[PDB]
């Protein structure tokens, strides 16, 4: 539906509809409640900036919906695509990759480095 | 091919010298069964379970230890911690009453004649009006004779007001690692020939510095970090009299230090809630605290130091030692922090020897003082509460802060005398092989690229 | 800056008092302390007084001699009394370590010229 | 491989420009003393990274590591061969070599990117 | 050159010439001037980050000039093209549309989402 | 007018005896009272 | 001449000058300050 | 309390009263003894 974090129960395919909605509320904006608030603000900015840097390390630069190499290894999941995109909710899906994310976050990095090196070599040889 | 055009590289390994602020990194120990600490590590971030050090090659980074800012930052940080820890407990101003003190002779020994004093005084009870006659034992160093049974007065009580050292907290040194924030790198020199000002072609980057104990000592550094191979000599001028010589040992020297008297602490009420801890009723004999080193170890250590020191002063030069010739009670004497009791020892049994071109123990007497003025800014005294039982301390005493004598034109009569002064050389011997570099990731370079439109 | 300028030298009868003084500037007299020399013919160098910073104590080698300061004025007063025949020398005021390190024996830097006391 | 922060800080630029991600990834690591004191350092680190990222984004850049650009080298800041530069010098030596002529280079990159945007607008509007 | 905010009164077309210089100093930089100065720094960081997120999830991230969809609805301004760019100033333009520039920030979002839909579908089909 | 997005199809494992708000608020109220008791009278002389 | 409401009887009229008016004044008296002891450590300077 | 009295040394008719030659007891450095200190207080800082 509508509203911030308003589609966590919807299907995987249908929940990839309000990515902007969830991305917008990541940056909402001496004495007690006067240093806690500032600490929380700094922590939120740092978390968002680290996440954006991690996204930009791989070549996306456009945030919502990214295409990339490092093909889906069958060990990570063994099931049909339409089953993944038609019935699961995102929270259920995150359970399956609770421990497989670390290898992916480096596989995408090395794929991006390879692509950048090929681009540089192609431009240099011309 | 001519189109050699500028391209830009980000995240490039390039650093420039700069200055920043670092923070804690202390071993957790689960930090549950702990009685707090004067350098409160509950607010300090935990250290890495396995810090990683990256060796760099092809690199000759200039190093310098005398205009390093890490030492000044360390000093400011520890002073601030000391001031912060003394606020939230007893603030005993009502102790400048006219003390009436006599001697103590409950089977005393002649060496400690006088010294301890039986003081008695009026003191306010919990009620604001009623008064009680209480008694305590005060060392000779903490009382002066006004109205010259005599009338004594606390030494600090015309010039400052003492906040009693907080009974729950402890001064036990624990290692703390200073870790630079993101974007800054800590460079550490691994060269064994390192001496201070000069490039070190073995520099390695570290996550942050090793465990260092913020100990407080004068003219004899305790629990320092030894330099391998041989005893090293560092200065800012080996040819200037007014500059210390931070001698660093390679073989640790064992030093024991005791206090063979019980101390029955007896808390007494001086106001609403406030309780002041005092000595009284020493059980058994009373003997002055002492320190033991080994003559066999010390003689060899001084011989090694002399052999390494004759390099900078010629191989045909006499080398004599002497004790401190004068100054405060914190420079002419050792300045321990042993289990909450601040010793002040007679370091004149060691520095008494002469060296020419060609089992046993040494006992240093010590004078316990309770009313101290560490972090010598005036008006910040503190009363260390008495500690019950007999205490013992063991240390490696790996350091020396000798100052040269000089001044008699050109001759071979060189004498060295220990002396401290500014409280910065106890850390300048620990942060000498460290520097902070600000990483500059932006960097341009020419290639044959054309930047397709 | 740092150099020291001394004043008050002269002739004194046995059994009197003096008011030796010395002043200095040089944007660096907050890290150093100021003490005094004593050099008699035929003998080496001794010390007479050292006003230690960080403790405010007026250490001296004899009871008679006393060092003193006044406010933020950058002048130091050496008061000497009950003088006797040996106290005829060249008195110089110099700068010692921040906490009056080893004196009566050291030879410091940033020293003065020295008056004459007979 | 030769991982670790500033792992290839001494190696030549040819092999150094392979693991710039290692040097760029940990730029965002992570009332009493060790309180606001750490937070000030955190804010400073965020400030520095944001400055670098905005400086990259202002020019026609921010793909990530490498970014080819217009405005040819003036050939006066370094009269050195390309092969020697890229295989015989370490990065810090290059920094101290061309540290005097940086602001003009940055201004040139900014102007080049703006002119490129204007050219793109002109070539997109007419059709 | 005309310094920061120098072209504020210049005409719209000439004002859209020095965007970089005015987009270059958006991040310049206990007791008094302690926590409060750090508060100012954090506020500046948060404002810049929010502006960049808006120039992001909209679909852009190249900053400065940015082509985009959502054709100009006539209701917002029924005027000629040249008159906007030759004899108007950016402040006057901002006064002209102040309540309209809140639905636009959603039309751009929906256009970006549909463009990403089209790109993803056409890429996955082949 | 605070927003309340009702979510359907979602189940979550709550916990009332391990909550963090119930402890952070507990410390926070004490901090509030300690701050509000500082800037006025601190009567000691009532021990007569 | 500046005022929030120049036609009001309770608003200040901040006159700002074109040429400064030089004004001197002194306290033609030595004031010897003597320090006395409030108590332990604290001191209080009073004109003597 | 101030056992103050009114100053009449080399005074001028215009500055009549004004300065007052106050004498009061005061705790010494030891918090057991009373001094007898004196000071000068203008007539604007003392009330009867
Ligand atoms: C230099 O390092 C040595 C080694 O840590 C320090 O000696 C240590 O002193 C403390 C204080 O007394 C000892 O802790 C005490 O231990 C006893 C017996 O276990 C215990 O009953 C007390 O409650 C307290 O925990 C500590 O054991 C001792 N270290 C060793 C290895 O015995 C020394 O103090 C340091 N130098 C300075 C100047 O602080
Ligand atoms: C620090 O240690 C030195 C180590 O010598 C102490 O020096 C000695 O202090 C005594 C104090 O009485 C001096 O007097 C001597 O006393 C014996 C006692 O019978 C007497 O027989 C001697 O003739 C002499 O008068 C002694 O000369 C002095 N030096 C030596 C070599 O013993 C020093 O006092 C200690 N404390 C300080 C603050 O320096
Ligand atoms: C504690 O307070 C009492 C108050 O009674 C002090 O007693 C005085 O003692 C001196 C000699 O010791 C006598 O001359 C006085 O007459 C006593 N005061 C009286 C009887 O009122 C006692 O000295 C105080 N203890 C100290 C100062 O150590
Ligand atoms: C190290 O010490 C030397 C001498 O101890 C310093 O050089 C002296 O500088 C003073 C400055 O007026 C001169 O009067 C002396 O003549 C110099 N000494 C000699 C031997 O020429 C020097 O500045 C100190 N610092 C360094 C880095 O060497
Ligand atoms: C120190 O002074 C106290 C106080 O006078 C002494 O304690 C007294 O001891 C005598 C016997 O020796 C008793 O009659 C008194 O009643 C004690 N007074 C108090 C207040 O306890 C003590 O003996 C002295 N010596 C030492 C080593 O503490
Ligand atoms: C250093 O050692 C000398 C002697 O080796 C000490 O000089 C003695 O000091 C005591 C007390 O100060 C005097 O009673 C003796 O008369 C002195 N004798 C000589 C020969 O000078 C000196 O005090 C020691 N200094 C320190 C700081 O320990
Ligand atoms: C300071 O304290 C002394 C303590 O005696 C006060 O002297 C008494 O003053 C009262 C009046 O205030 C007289 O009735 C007494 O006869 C005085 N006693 C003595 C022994 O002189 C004095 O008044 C206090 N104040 C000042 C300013 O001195
Ligand atoms: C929950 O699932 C049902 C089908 O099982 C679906 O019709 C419904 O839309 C889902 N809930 C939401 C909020 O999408
Ligand atoms: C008592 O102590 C004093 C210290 O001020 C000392 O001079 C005196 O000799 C001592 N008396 C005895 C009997 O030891
Ligand atoms: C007061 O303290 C000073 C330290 O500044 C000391 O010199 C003096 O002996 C003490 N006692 C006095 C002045 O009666
Ligand atoms: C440290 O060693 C270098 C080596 O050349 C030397 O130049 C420098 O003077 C030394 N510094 C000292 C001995 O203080
Ligand atoms: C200190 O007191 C305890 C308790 O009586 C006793 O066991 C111990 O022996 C005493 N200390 C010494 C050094 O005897
Ligand atoms: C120090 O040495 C003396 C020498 O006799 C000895 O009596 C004492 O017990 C020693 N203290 C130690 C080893 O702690
Ligand atoms: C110091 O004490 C320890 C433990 O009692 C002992 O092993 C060592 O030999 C002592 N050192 C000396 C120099 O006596
Ligand atoms: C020990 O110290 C003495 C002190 O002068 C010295 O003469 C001697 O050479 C040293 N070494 C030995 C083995 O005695
Ligand atoms: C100091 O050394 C001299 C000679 O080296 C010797 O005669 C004297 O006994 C020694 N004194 C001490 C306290 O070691
Ligand atoms: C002291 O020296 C010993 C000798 O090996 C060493 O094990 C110890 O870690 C050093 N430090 C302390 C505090 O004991
Ligand atoms: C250090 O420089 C030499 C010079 O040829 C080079 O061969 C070597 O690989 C370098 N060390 C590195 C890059 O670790
Ligand atoms: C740039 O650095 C300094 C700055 O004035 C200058 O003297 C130097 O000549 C310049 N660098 C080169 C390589 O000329
Ligand atoms: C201001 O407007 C005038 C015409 O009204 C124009 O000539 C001038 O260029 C404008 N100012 C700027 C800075 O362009
Ligand atoms: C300032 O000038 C304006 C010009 O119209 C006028 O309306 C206003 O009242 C003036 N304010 C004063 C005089 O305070
Ligand atoms: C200014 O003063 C006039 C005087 O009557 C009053 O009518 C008017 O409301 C005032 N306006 C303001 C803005 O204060
Ligand atoms: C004030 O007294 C000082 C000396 O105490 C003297 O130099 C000065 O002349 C006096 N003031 C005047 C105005 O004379
Ligand atoms: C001092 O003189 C003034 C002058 O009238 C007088 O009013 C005042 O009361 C006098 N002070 C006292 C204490 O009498």
């Amino acid at each position: 539906f509508l509203g911030f974090l308003g589609a966590a129960g919807s299907t995987m395919g249908a929940a990839s509809m309000t990515l902007t909605v969830q991305a917008r509320n990541l940056l909402s904006g001496l004495t007690v409640w006067g240093i806690k608030q500032l600490q929380a603000r700094v922590l939120a900015v740092e978390r968002y900036l680290r996440d954006q840097q991690l996204l930009g390390i791989w070549g996306c630069s456009g945030k919502l919906i990214c295409c990339t190499n490092v093909p889906w290894n069958s060990s990570w999941s063994n099931r049909n695509l339409s089953e993944i995109w038609d019935n699961m909710t995102w929270l259920q899906w995150d359970k399956e990759i609770s421990n497989y994310t670390q290898i992916i976050y480096g596989l995408l990095e090395e794929s991006q480095n390879q692509q950048e090196k090929n681009e540089q070599d192609l431009l240099a040889l011309d | 091919a001519e189109n050699l055009w500028v391209t830009v590289y980000y995240g490039v390994p390039v650093w420039k010298d700069a200055e920043t602020t670092l923070f804690c990194a202390s071993d957790a120990k689960a930090y549950e069964t702990e009685k707090h600490n004067v350098w409160a590590t509950h607010a300090c971030v935990p250290t890495d379970p396995n810090p990683q050090e990256i060796h760099l090659e092809n690199v000759t980074e200039e190093f310098n230890m005398w205009k390093n800012n890490m030492v000044e930052q360390m000093h400011t940080d520890i002073i601030s911690l000391w001031d912060q820890s003394l606020k939230p407990c007893v603030k005993l101003t009502p102790l400048c009453v006219t003390l009436q003190c006599t001697n103590v002779t409950n089977n005393i020994t002649d060496d400690m004649r006088g010294e301890l004093k039986n003081c008695s005084f009026n003191m306010t009870t919990e009620l604001r009006d009623k008064k009680q006659k209480v008694y305590s034992l005060f060392y000779r160093l903490d009382v002066v004779q006004i109205n010259e049974n005599k009338e004594y007065r606390l030494i600090n009580c015309n010039t400052s007001a003492c906040t009693q050292a907080c009974p729950k907290v402890s001064f036990e040194p624990i290692p703390i690692h200073y870790c630079a924030p993101a974007g800054f790198a800590i460079l550490k020199c691994k060269d064994k020939k390192f001496n201070g000002t000069g490039p070190c072609p073995s520099v390695s980057t570290v996550q942050c510095t090793h465990g260092i104990k913020p100990v407080v000592s004068t003219q004899l550094l305790l629990n320092g970090s030894l330099a391998e191979e041989e005893v090293m000599i560092r200065s800012e001028n080996i040819t200037n009299n007014a500059k210390n010589i931070l001698v660093q040992f390679n073989t640790p020297v064992q030093i024991n230090c005791t206090r063979p008297n019980n101390n029955t602490r007896k808390s007494i009420r001086i106001g609403p809630g406030q309780a002041f801890y005092a000595t009284g009723d020493i059980i058994g004999d009373i003997r002055q605290a002492h320190c033991n080193v080994s003559k066999a170890t010390w003689n060899e250590t001084l011989g090694k130091v002399v052999k390494q020191l004759r390099k900078h002063f010629g191989n045909n030069t006499i080398i004599r030692f002497a004790n401190s010739s004068g100054g405060d009670l914190e420079v002419t004497t050792h300045s321990f922090n042993c289990g909450g009791e601040f010793f002040y020892c007679n370091t004149s049994g060691l520095f008494n020897s002469t060296w020419i071109s060609n089992n046993d123990s040494i006992t240093l007497p010590c004078r316990i003082k309770q009313i101290i003025n560490m972090w010598q800014r005036i008006g910040q005294c503190m009363y260390a509460p008495p500690i019950q039982g007999v205490i013992r301390c063991v240390s490696n005493i790996t350091g020396l802060i000798l100052t040269r004598d000089g001044g008699s034109t050109n001759s071979t009569t060189e004498t060295f005398r220990p002396g401290g002064g500014d409280m910065r050389d106890n850390w300048r011997s620990e942060l000498y092989k460290y520097k902070v570099v600000k990483i500059e990731p932006l960097g341009v370079a020419p290639t044959r690229c054309k930047r397709r439109v | 800056q740092v150099q020291l300028q001394e004043s008050g030298g002269g002739l004194v009868q046995p059994g009197g008092s003096l008011r030796l003084s010395c002043v200095a500037s040089g944007f660096d007299l907050e890290n150093y302390s100021i003490g005094w020399f004593r050099q008699a013919p035929g003998k080496a160098r001794e010390g007479v007084a050292c006003l230690s910073k960080n403790s405010g104590i007026g250490h001296s080698v004899k009871g008679r001699f006393t060092i003193s300061r006044d406010g933020d004025s950058n002048t130091w007063f050496l008061q000497m009394g009950a003088l006797e025949a040996e106290d005829t020398a060249v008195y110089t005021c110099a700068t010692y370590n921040r906490a009056c390190a080893n004196y009566v024996t050291i030879w410091p830097e940033f020293r003065g010229q020295g008056t004459q006391v007979t």
